[PDB]
């Protein structure tokens, strides 16, 4: 099984309330008692949220910002980014017991989006990505890689 | 944990594809914001695509993200295509928006609203980054290559638009005629920060001087944004927000 | 439709367009529509907007549904930025060629250096046909006729696709191997020195040499083909001819001006001074793209837009003919639904309650004289 | 502000208090402090409390400046009570043209001079709060130099 | 220019377009004092509560 | 006794000369042989100088700078600040054997008082105050506080 | 009009004429609101004794 086909798959304020609330209430309190096999299955779903976040940033900051240049998406990617943040912090190890600085910057910058200075804050995706790779390389590092 | 070697490689490949997707699209969005909110006016219109302001400004403000993304990708994975992926993402966003909104909703012709070409500059930047991997040599030579080859890179596209035309008794370029004909409500002619002449230009030196100034300021911007991206690449875990 | 959204006082006293005439109302593709008229740059140009020392005569449509084939101010072509003098009156003439079928606006508007758009009155123009029939030929000084609808499009696609293909080929060449996690682990766990090695360095030297050589050869080819090229022409045109209007023989001084809040009427008191040897009558009050006309003295026959035309919206308490030399004080009321449709009643929300406009005086002979008025506008509530 | 208004503006000179009254910032300060404490995260403070400070500044002073914005016909030209006060009580060093105020623009649409300015102030106040939090953090050090 | 008299006799009436006559020497002074004192009192109450 | 009623309680150049000179010459060389009880009595007097410094900064940078806005104190608070600096450095422990950076900034900034950049240097009073609190919490920390 | 073609040291050469500031002054060059009438030689081979 592992990764499933989630990859293929007023209102804005309301949607953020349940999605953050449902995700935060459903946090796993017993994070230590977590097998590495289910970690990798759970660790993909965090990457799916990041992929959904990149899609939302692309659909918001590319197709719609210059759309006014020829002349909704901002709250959509705000909700997606904060949901990915909450998912990482709660479900994943190596993201709990502390707030990741690049992940927080990536979530907040485009959220708070003069926008030139703020659009650079999406470069924190590099630190986010290296942190996610470190999260992947916890139990599933080997044996194969580096061999 | 993990089952076997082969399926571990399959998982690594799947993660590679997903991470490439996420990084590519985030870079597209952010760098498209940066380009359109720092440079976008010149890139929109052929008559705006002049030889002084266009050549000076575009490389200076478009080496920003390639510098940072190289500083991250090369140092962390030995992947020498940060500049290339940034430029390809910008070009993809530019072109889809030209074809679907400029030509789709409005009807500005493609030969009028075509974007600039930066792949030669990105390729030079990446190859100089990898060969002799020193970041300082990159910022010194590859940045000059990026600045210098920007105008001859787009010259095969804009040369047919610079053919002189006698238009109603006054001399014009094909790009000038296009801008005059296809009206732009929000972008009048006087906003065109273009080559309007100067008493301190000597001969055929509007383009080479602008190209070299862009190359040097692109060296500086690359040097700054390499460290900006290095800071953005940290893995710090705050404890108290 | 940007007009009306702007400040009421800024619209009233920036630029006044009058004697507008559109050549045709309904046209087909490739046909020409000609817009003629005169615009007068107001003497009391607002300080917050930079002077039209560098201005451009544009035409406002939703995208290039019409191509501006020609545009003249005075008698000379003005395709680039121009300098306008404060208080002078210019006559403009724009030739538009139909390109897209449907119903569109026109907006006798303009653009100034530090104020952006200044939308003038616009008229609905219907275009029939199909876009496929449109043609925009032009003949270069080199000696060939080219169509701007598809000129250089093939070359643009070819070069952009070629460079995108080179970039994608490079990224795929370095993406066939495993990308992120194994390479990160190898570079972290001591020196890697194995992810980049021959013949990757050789093929990247090949990429760099190919890119530079291709750029140089393409530049040489674009210098062989199209051997005659000129830079982009630009630069504000000065020495620009205004109209030499005769000095008006009518002197009007405004003693206060009021408008009902809420309301659709503007009431003001006038002291018309008559000179010459003809009996004049006030016929039209143009404030901001809105023409208040008195039907008993003047009727419009230029096809002015209905929403901006007040056939009987201008009422004068004593509109009897004014003998030359005789001066009288009369109350003028300009009431129309357009006053609230085009948001002329938000001057109360504007930070400068002053209006400006043009008064058109007609006599029994038929010829008209234009005089300008500008006075503070005092809202009333009780 | 208030002691100087009462003892120097109204004491030595005689500018009226209703003319030289200062602004009110207590609502903004209270929002900033309460947001700082509740959910003590400094970033949430700089994001939400700074917006509160920027946004509530104008409605905070509105009960004071609203009576001064009543329109008046003053010698044939429209005026506010504040405008009449400034016109009457002469200011030798502060003439009218120095007044960097709303003088109109061709890029304003309807009743959006105040909300747009309020939101711009809120965002730039977010930025200034973020900068000055670290400036104060540096100023809070306990370093002991050894060689000045 | 010599001025004789007392400041207490001075008056600066003005009539608004709303339809009331107000004295600019003391117009809105009471409201200004009330609101400023109220906000200062709220601030002092908060600081005293935590002090 | 402890704190006494000191709290209730050309020329500028001359006044600085004696006040700095008298305070610097009267420094205690045997700082180690200093009982904690006399420290607290001495440690209050340093706070009195800071209170006199805040009064002088307030009387100089508030009542007199805007006084020109409607249109001596600077040297007064300069002297007070440098006198407080010398008193702390000489008489107090935990302030000797080194120059305090925030204390030096607080003394110098308003002294050197374009003044916008310089007026921020008075924010170093926060570091000054936390350092003074640490000086208080040396022998008189307990027992009571933290219990 | 130049007063003389060949002169000796300490002698005076007088340059007279009229210059007309063009109506179509280019926008890229700031208006001569503040201008100075100079004389162009390779270094002070002539001293500008007077200029009217
Ligand atoms: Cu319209
Ligand atoms: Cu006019
Ligand atoms: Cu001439």
């Amino acid at each position: 099984l592992l990764d499933k086909k989630w990859l293929t798959f007023v209102l804005e304020i309301v949607t953020a309330s349940i999605l953050w609330g449902y995700l935060w209430k459903t946090r796993d309190r017993n994070l230590a008692a977590l097998t590495p096999r289910e970690e990798l299955r759970r660790n993909f779903t965090h990457l799916v949220w990041l992929v959904a976040y990149a899609w939302a940033i692309y659909w918001g900051a590319s197709y719609f910002t210059e759309q006014d240049g020829t002349w909704l998406s901002y709250p959509i990617y705000i909700i997606t980014g904060f949901a990915a943040f909450i998912y990482a912090k709660t479900r994943l190890p190596f993201f709990a017991k502390g707030i990741s600085l690049p992940y927080l910057v990536l979530v907040v910058g485009p959220f708070m989006i003069g926008f030139v200075i703020f659009g650079w804050l999406a470069l924190a995706v590099m630190g986010t990505l290296t942190q996610t790779f470190y999260s992947f390389a916890q139990g599933g590092l080997g044996q194969s890689l580096c061999e | 944990a993990v089952r076997s070697h082969a399926e571990a490689v399959q998982v690594s490949r799947t993660i590679d594809w997903m991470a490439l997707f996420v990084v590519f699209f985030v870079i597209v969005g952010s760098y498209h914001i940066h380009a359109m909110l720092t440079m976008g006016d010149w890139d929109f219109w052929s008559d705006w695509k002049d030889r002084r302001l266009w050549v000076t400004v575009t490389p200076i403000v478009l080496v920003t993200f390639p510098a940072a993304v190289q500083s991250y990708l090369w140092e962390r994975y030995r992947l020498p295509w940060g500049a290339t992926v940034c430029v390809l993402g910008l070009l993809l966003g530019e072109w889809i928006n030209r074809y679907f909104n400029f030509w789709g909703w409005t009807y500005f012709p493609i030969n009028f609203v075509f974007p600039a070409s930066l792949v030669p500059g990105a390729i030079i930047l990446d190859t100089v980054l990898m060969l002799s991997g020193s970041y300082l040599f990159t910022a010194i030579v590859g940045a000059m290559g990026w600045g210098l080859i920007f105008y001859p890179g787009n010259w095969p596209i804009i040369a047919p638009l610079h053919v002189p035309v006698e238009y109603n008794g006054m001399l014009m370029s094909i790009a000038d005629i296009q801008g005059y004909n296809y009206v732009r409500t929000g972008t009048p002619e006087y906003i065109r920060m273009v080559e309007k002449g100067t008493l301190r230009t000597f001969g055929k030196d509007v383009a080479p001087v602008s190209a070299f100034f862009s190359a040097f300021m692109s060296i500086l911007i690359y040097f700054m944004w390499h460290f900006i991206g290095r800071w953005f690449s940290n893995e710090r875990f705050l404890q108290s927000t | 439709h940007g007009e009306k959204s702007q400040a009421a006082f800024m619209r009233m006293r920036t630029i006044h367009w009058y004697d507008l005439s559109w050549s045709k109302e309904k046209v087909k593709i490739n046909e020409t529509v000609e817009i003629k008229g005169k615009f007068h740059v107001f003497e009391g140009w607002p300080e917050t907007v930079d002077e039209p020392d560098v201005a451009f005569l544009n035409v406002g449509m939703p995208g290039p549904v019409f191509i501006r084939k020609e545009s003249y101010i005075g008698g000379q072509l003005v395709p680039r930025s121009v300098r306008l003098e404060i208080g002078k009156t210019y006559d403009f003439r724009v030739v538009l060629k139909a390109r897209r079928p449907g119903d569109w606006h026109v907006h006798t508007m303009m653009n100034v250096q530090g104020g952006g758009p200044i939308i003038g009155p616009g008229k609905w123009i219907t275009v029939e046909g199909s876009m496929s029939e449109f043609r925009n030929p032009v003949t270069t000084l080199t000696g060939q006729t080219v169509d701007l609808e598809n000129y250089n499009e093939g070359n643009t696609y070819f070069w952009h696709a070629f460079w995108f293909a080179i970039g994608v080929a490079w990224i795929g060449y370095w993406s066939r191997r495993p990308i992120f996690i194994p390479r990160l682990l190898m570079v972290d766990a001591g020196r890697a020195d194995e992810l980049v090695s021959a013949t990757d360095r050789k093929v990247a030297m090949g990429f760099l040499a190919a890119t530079i050589l291709i750029v140089v050869m393409a530049m040489s080819s674009a210098n062989s083909k199209y051997p005659i090229t000129i830079p982009l022409q630009a630069g504000t045109m000065r020495g620009m001819k205004p109209l030499e209007l005769p000095a008006p023989t009518v002197s009007v001084k405004v003693e206060d001006a009021t408008y009902r809040v809420p309301g659709r009427a503007m009431r003001m008191k006038l002291t018309i001074t008559n000179h010459g040897n003809s009996p004049i009558r006030l016929g039209e009050f143009y404030t901001a793209s809105v023409r208040f006309l008195d039907s008993d003295v003047y009727k419009d026959t230029t096809g002015y837009p209905e929403d901006l035309l007040a056939e009987d919206g201008l009422s004068v308490s004593d509109n009897s003919p004014l003998a030359p030399g005789e001066t009288r004080t009369v109350d003028v009321t300009a009431s129309d639904a357009a006053w609230e449709v085009y948001r002329l009643s938000d001057i109360i929300y504007d930070p400068d309650s002053r209006f400006a406009g043009l008064l058109f005086f007609f006599d029994a002979t038929g010829n008209r004289q234009v005089v300008q008025i500008d006075a503070p506008l005092i809202p009333s509530f009780m």
